[PDB]
């Protein structure tokens, strides 16, 4: 029994869309400056639910009107997915972000919406409230960016104690902070935002060394790639972005080893076959 | 793991010798709950309305078939927690008696 | 004061971001008691901490200042009643100091 | 068919000989019909003027469909083991027609009131295509061709050189 | 083999899957690389005893 | 042939290095310093009492 | 024709159990036909072969490649039967409607397990006024891999990592640490 | 689906029009 | 916590070794030693702590 | 099938009761066969080693196929408005 | 290439003449392993529990059909290393004897 | 009886992948700056062959390590396709380049790899060893670029005797040389690299005028285009890029004439129907 | 101190990046011994080196110098027991110097 | 194909010089 | 096979080790009375591992 | 290492060349010379080394 929930946040409260409705969530996350994406197709919407959701999802009231000073400008939605058997649940969180696009793919008799959300779509933030540092180290610029965005940070890199003259006073909005942190020092150390945690680290290092995930069962075959090993798996609520993996394959014996994660492709369908996560991984140092 | 306050055939709270309330658990609790749910007329729960046995719209009426009565009794039995299914729902009629016998297969 | 979700299994490991730190407690049934392995921010803080009700987990001051917090069991640990009956609560620095002040005069 | 004077009044028709260990397998099945259907695909290419060049031809793998009766439960279990056997290639000999590198693709048991004692079954094997049907080998164990392992990423051990010396001393 | 379950930050105890695998591998290296450590065999009985 | 000789020459190519020599060649090299490989004989008991 | 004189080790008695409760479900389900189809999938593209190697060093390479190139699809059953009672039909329908349902069908000698209903057809025709024909289908949810596993014991169980994300604050009659202290000092 | 990638190559537009 | 812990050392003695000398002898002596050097040791050491 | 009495020699077998207003409809069809086919779909998942995890199951909607004889034009029109009746179950 | 300490009919470690331990290899080892695995009651491995033969659930009990006993014996035989399959398994029954016979087809 | 070979170059040697294995090569070449591409779907790989190939194909050892001074940094692979009947062969050369991408398309039971090779993927060169000319003619800058890249050159244009001031002192690597040569004088004279030969010629002129290819059999119909004539053909091992073609059609009589080749779309499948090459041609002067 | 992954085949070649170098060892059964061809960073260091237990492969100074490491067999080489019983270990400069210092007083 | 076009687009943006 | 107790001077429980004789004496007189407990044999390896 | 090394030269000489005076004669002569100039030569050369 797969259990998949799409939990919105609206003034009335959270309206959890369960797995009984036909839901299909394609989440694509990566260790880049780019906002991770979630495309979710939900069918079986009643008229009342459609009016309660789609009317709130809009790109107005911030362009031709004002109605904006803080959150509630756009609806923030999380995704909680997992398995459930014998009464125990495994519902972890796989996405948190704000909607950007609304459409319908399937016309009647199955009026099914398709909505597009990106993580940290509050880029129309308070146009940088606190000024960036004049002269500071990389770690302290990262701390300033995390404080401005409101997210807790994990800074683990060897470039922290490098002074920068003038780190990013051309930044216009809060989102461009991540692009700037990505722009400086970009052979390896790429910063990203996973859910509500801003991670700045080298690309060959793991966020949590004690949290390696031993993988033994795959879907298909764990194959080589340009950088490391690429493989698909059934949904395990313990695999994050940039986490450590301990691939132990059978079909391919040469791909065994420890890998860090760079890209993640969730494809979760409660009422359809695809319920897999695809992992891109590179050698871990 | 169902639990219910122990009740008698008069269907009130019946205490023990010490003056306490017994909390039946699992098998006896489910049996008592099923018997109670089979004695509840439809439209008696103001918070469910549709729940309860159709003792006046499906039984006790000059009706054509009793398959609606069978469905109502099955639904009432299954509505209780930890019931799963019904192995047998024998329904026999004497001249007046509308005999009903169940074989619930509660897991616990 | 934050309630930590539990699962009624003998051995488990829960990792979460609480109080500006990355805590990870591995709770396991050891004979007739429960023990916990506590690791903060990857570095392991303590091993084999026997778990009791009201009694702090990180028992030593070095493990909880500056305002790092602490974990408290409402009752004596028992994985059979986890989730429904026995909860583990996390206290930040101020709340744990207030708990210390209350519990040191009993 | 003709081709071979056995001059033997006890010749066996069907054999599933395991290619490795060269042993008979399910030596009790009561065969009833065998269809060894081949297959190949053309590459019809229309071209300008009304005409069509076939180009080349691809030899798709052969398939065998065997209808059998299993009179014994051990035979049924053996057939299930054949289906679950992913590591051995069998050789099927129907009637003077030998097909090596055969692996069981499908199997269907049927239990009906028309057969209470035995169970009909429909085995289907398919051939495993190989680049070289006739491999070249060598007798003495000295003279292989060399196989390269590629990049290995030598793993890690912790013994220092003292333990290695003591090991070599012993 | 046994690592150091004493260490300095209190006693670190591992799960019986891990200790059973460790004793299994040690028996395998001592007795023979391809000895069957089935629980019904004498060697498997010894392995289970050294695992308890 | 033309392979037997190839293996023979690769077998006896660097045979004068004592750290890599083998067999009678190593015996020859080490006989210079007086280190002599012994002979494998057997215990040769005599006069054992037999009662019958 | 005495059908009660069944065999001893090849008994033609269909016994659908329930993996949860290990009890026979849907008795009195007179069965007319059982078909057990077990498919698989072999390589389609020609495999490569690296010859000019020795005896038996090619053998294990080919064995591993063959072990690597065939994928097993689990078993499907098709039971055609005649249900005499409404209780059995209601139970079958409820089990089908239940998302989680694993049974253990034991045919004449087949002991297929971890089996879930896929389709259910109930035909009511004028030639079978009482009773109705049932054509039910089953698919193996999971092949019977032997769970070696660390049993017998609450303890010795492998550690499974539930990665919690967001921590709820509190509830009940609690006022921070004084509420916690009162609750703990209640000795309950 | 190239449509989702098209919809993704539009997110680079902040409140700054700068203009 | 609650649902028992066994840990009897002699649990590794199947029904096969019902009349065996060896396996049974070895397991019994090993159990006696682990008893004397763990349970007796901790009992008298707790008596020491007292 | 068994499981219920009637002790009543006039029980009609088939009935199409409109949900709202709880009334009979097409009360004059001569039913000849009923076939109530269920449906559900598996999520076969091959995985590395020769094996296929079925995952969960989705319950597709029930379908019923009824062969009937319509003896009257009124019944035929009743069936036509049954098909065209888009707002009652 | 299975190897096992050689044991006698008493299932005890039986030494050779010089007081050493014999390590049977391949065919004899596999035969001894199959014999030992068929004598193990279910629920005896505190490290498998589900392994073993059902000598009290399927055999030695008023069981209706002995196909479950056949399956348990087949599983016990197959659990041994280097067994592959069974050529024949007979479940003959005397008056009070549950005669079983196996024809394991071990690879070596 | 198509005969298709993929010949790698590895430290052990060349391991030729023949046409018996299911192979599918989609090559696309053009008279542009951009490196011509070749996607290769190869199924039926054994475990040993996968280990010997995919483990060597990597993007590391030049990023997180050093291991680079010359070739052997990345494997160079050539493609030899053609026909064979009555014992004679027709195996030409249709692509030479280094692998850049490696993924898996088909999971078990047919583990099939899909690599992506590009011509002149040795932009991992020596950052321009010899300085470009200060003031020189176009043909001379072309000669310097060819000498730097190590390729023999065919320069045939009317712009050769035109001087340039600082012709490519901003060039950062060898691959950018072709970009610069393409950047200057781009209305007609576009330079490219075809296999091992660097060609700098006007777009309306043929490289080898004596090597016109009379074409009379086509697949489909030789149709018009907004530039010239476009047509598909069965594999003829005598049609290169920039070559001269003498289309003589039947279905369309107005497309007859002499054309130069601008693009080329090879699609070769030993075990599948597509064995075609598509030609874009423009009027030849 | 790094063991090299080996395969139980008579004649094989394994290349790996160990000790800041690109080594490649080809091991083959020659008559009744094992011989090895060693090539580091493309150039071939030696051909037909006899493989012995404990004796380093790169015997002469001109090869394992400087701090390039060496390869040691625990036992006399035998491809039948490769991967289970006989292993080849790689030593960096310091480890091989310590091995030499120990092995010269034996 | 979308994926092949994406990979080709990624290729021509990789030279040694970071900046 | 003993726990030395430094009564008042070292205040520390000291292990005595030397359990190899004890484990050999158990393998003898329980698994037999004539076992060749010499090393390079399966029983000798088992005894050495158990003593460790 | 272990599983023999063949290297007999006369391994080439099938059952067919059973009564052949010629192919067999050539192979025997060639085997004798390769023996005399390789095996005998290296035996005498090792006697020299000693």
């Amino acid at each position: 029994k797969r259990i998949l929930r799409v939990t919105f946040n609206m003034p009335y409260g959270p309206e959890v869309i369960r797995e009984d409705l036909d839901v299909r969530v394609r989440i694509m996350k990566a260790a880049l400056r780019i906002q991770n994406r979630a495309t979710m197709e939900i069918f079986g919407l009643t008229t009342q639910l459609r009016e309660s959701l789609l009317s709130q999802f809009t790109a107005w009231k911030h362009r031709q009107r004002q109605v904006g000073r803080e959150d509630e400008l756009m609806i923030k939605v999380s995704v909680e997915a997992g398995y459930s058997d014998q009464g125990r649940e495994q519902v972890s969180r796989v996405f948190v972000g704000e909607v950007a696009i609304v459409d319908i793919i399937s016309p009647p008799p199955d009026i099914g919406i398709r909505i597009q959300c990106y993580t940290r779509q509050i880029d129309r933030t308070k146009t940088i409230r606190n000024m960036p540092p004049a002269n500071t180290t990389f770690v302290k610029f990262v701390e300033w960016g995390a404080n401005e965005m409101g997210l807790n940070f994990i800074c683990d890199t060897s470039y922290n104690d490098q002074v920068l003259k003038n780190p990013g006073r051309s930044i216009t909005v809060a989102s461009a902070i991540l692009a700037s942190i990505q722009d400086m020092y970009m052979p390896d150390v790429a910063a990203f935002v996973d859910d509500d945690i801003l991670i700045v680290k080298d690309r060959d290092k793991v966020i949590r060394p004690d949290e390696v995930t031993n993988v033994n069962s795959f879907v298909g075959i764990p194959s080589w790639s340009e950088w490391g090993v690429e493989f698909q798996c059934l949904f395990e609520p313990s695999i994050r972005v940039a986490g450590g993996v301990a691939v132990e394959s059978l079909m391919n014996p040469s791909v065994n080893g420890n890998y860090v994660i760079t890209a993640l492709e969730y494809d979760l369908a409660s009422r359809d076959r695809p319920f897999y996560i695809k992992v891109m991984g590179s050698p871990a140092a | 793991s169902t639990s219910t306050i122990r009740t008698g055939t008069n269907n009130d709270i019946l205490l023990d010798d010490n003056g306490n309330m017994v909390i039946l658990r699992d098998v006896e609790a489910c049996a008592q709950d099923v018997r109670a749910a089979m004695l509840m007329r439809t439209g008696e729960n103001i918070f469910d309305v549709n729940s309860g046995v159709g003792y006046f719209e499906y039984i006790f009426s000059p009706q054509k078939s009793y398959d609606d009565a069978r469905k109502s009794i099955a639904d009432a039995i299954l509505s209780s927690p930890d019931v799963t299914g019904i192995e047998q729902l024998d329904i026999d009629i004497t001249g007046e008696v509308f005999g009903v016998d169940a074989k619930v297969i509660t897991i616990h | 004061m934050k309630k930590i979700p539990l699962t009624a299994v003998p051995n488990q490991a829960i990792s979460f971001n609480a109080g500006s730190s990355y805590w990870k407690i591995r709770l396991y049934q050891n004979m007739d008691m429960m023990n916990a392995d506590i690791s903060r921010d990857g570095v392991i803080v303590c091993h084999g901490v026997r778990c009791f009700g009201g009694i702090p987990l990180l028992q030593y001051s070095r493990q909880y200042r500056p305002d790092y917090g602490n974990f408290v069991f409402d009752r004596d640990a028992d994985w059979t009643l986890f989730g429904d009956g026995i909860n583990l609560f996390y206290l930040d620095g101020a709340e744990f100091a207030e708990y210390q002040a209350l519990a040191t005069r009993k | 068919m003709l081709g071979i004077f056995t001059s033997l009044l006890s010749s066996r028709s069907f054999s599933i000989v395991d290619q490795n260990t060269n042993q008979l397998v399910a030596a009790d099945l009561r065969i009833s019909r065998v269809n060894t259907r081949f297959s190949s695909v053309g590459q019809r290419h229309m071209l300008e003027d009304g005409k069509t060049k076939m180009d080349s031809r691809t030899i798709h793998p052969m398939e065998i469909i065997v209808e059998v009766f299993c009179p014994s439960i051990d035979v049924v279990d053996q057939i299930n083991q054949l289906l679950l056997d992913r590591d051995t290639l069998y050789k099927v000999i129907t009637r003077g027609m030998v097909f090596e590198r055969m692996m069981c693709t499908s199997e269907a048991l049927n239990q009906t009131p028309d057969m209470i004692s035995a169970t009909p079954a429909r085995l289907t094997f398919s051939q495993v295509l190989v680049q070289n049907p006739k491999p070249i080998m060598f007798r003495n164990a000295g003279d292989s061709s060399m196989i390269d392992r590629g990049l290995a990423l030598a793993e890690d051990v912790v013994g220092s050189a003292g333990d290695l010396f003591d090991y070599a001393v012993n | 083999a046994n690592y150091n379950y004493i260490v300095d930050t209190g006693v670190i105890v591992a799960d019986t899957a891990d200790v059973l695998s460790d004793v299994e591998a040690e028996f395998r290296a001592a007795l023979g690389a391809n000895i069957n450590l089935a629980a019904s065999t004498p060697q498997g009985s010894l392995v289970a005893a050294e695992a308890i | 042939a033309r392979s037997s000789v190839m293996r023979n020459e690769a077998r006896i190519a660097n045979t004068i290095n004592p750290n890599v020599s083998f067999g009678t060649f190593l015996d020859a090299i080490c006989a210079l310093m007086g280190i002599e490989r012994g002979s494998d004989l057997s215990t040769f008991g005599y006069g054992v009492q037999v009662t019958g | 024709m005495n059908s009660f004189l069944k065999s001893i080790l090849n008994t033609p008695t269909l016994t659908i159990r329930d993996d949860v409760t290990k009890l026979p479900v849907w008795k009195s389900l007179q069965v007319k036909k059982v078909e057990i189809y077990s498919p698989a999938s072999v390589v389609s593209k020609p495999l490569a072969t690296k010859d000019q190697t020795e005896a038996q060093v090619y053998t294990e390479a080919l064995d591993i490649d063959v072990k690597n190139g065939k994928i097993i699809q689990p078993v499907r059953l098709r039971i055609n039967a005649i249900c005499p009672d409404l209780s059995t039909v209601e139970s079958i329908m409820n089990a089908f409607n239940d998302n989680t349902s694993t049974f253990a069908i034991t045919s004449k000698s087949i002991l297929a397990d971890k089996m879930a209903i896929m389709t259910l057809d109930v035909d009511q025709s004028p030639d079978m006024l009482n009773a109705a024909e049932i054509n039910m289908e089953f698919e193996q949810v999971e092949p019977p891999v032997l769970n070696e596993f660390d049993p017998a014991f609450p303890q010795d169980s492998p550690t499974y990592g539930v990665q919690i994300q967001s921590l709820s604050d509190a509830n009940l009659l609690d006022l921070g640490a004084i509420g916690d202290s009162i609750s703990s000092a209640a000795k309950s | 689906q190239l449509t989702t990638a098209i919809q993704d190559a539009q997110n680079d537009s902040a409140t700054k029009i700068l203009y | 916590t609650l649902p028992a812990y066994n840990s009897d050392i002699q649990q590794a003695l199947k029904w096969l070794h019902n009349q065996a000398p060896g396996i049974t002898g070895l397991i019994q002596r090993k159990a006696q030693w682990y008893d004397r050097f763990s349970r007796q040791f901790w009992a008298n050491w707790e008596r020491d702590v007292f």
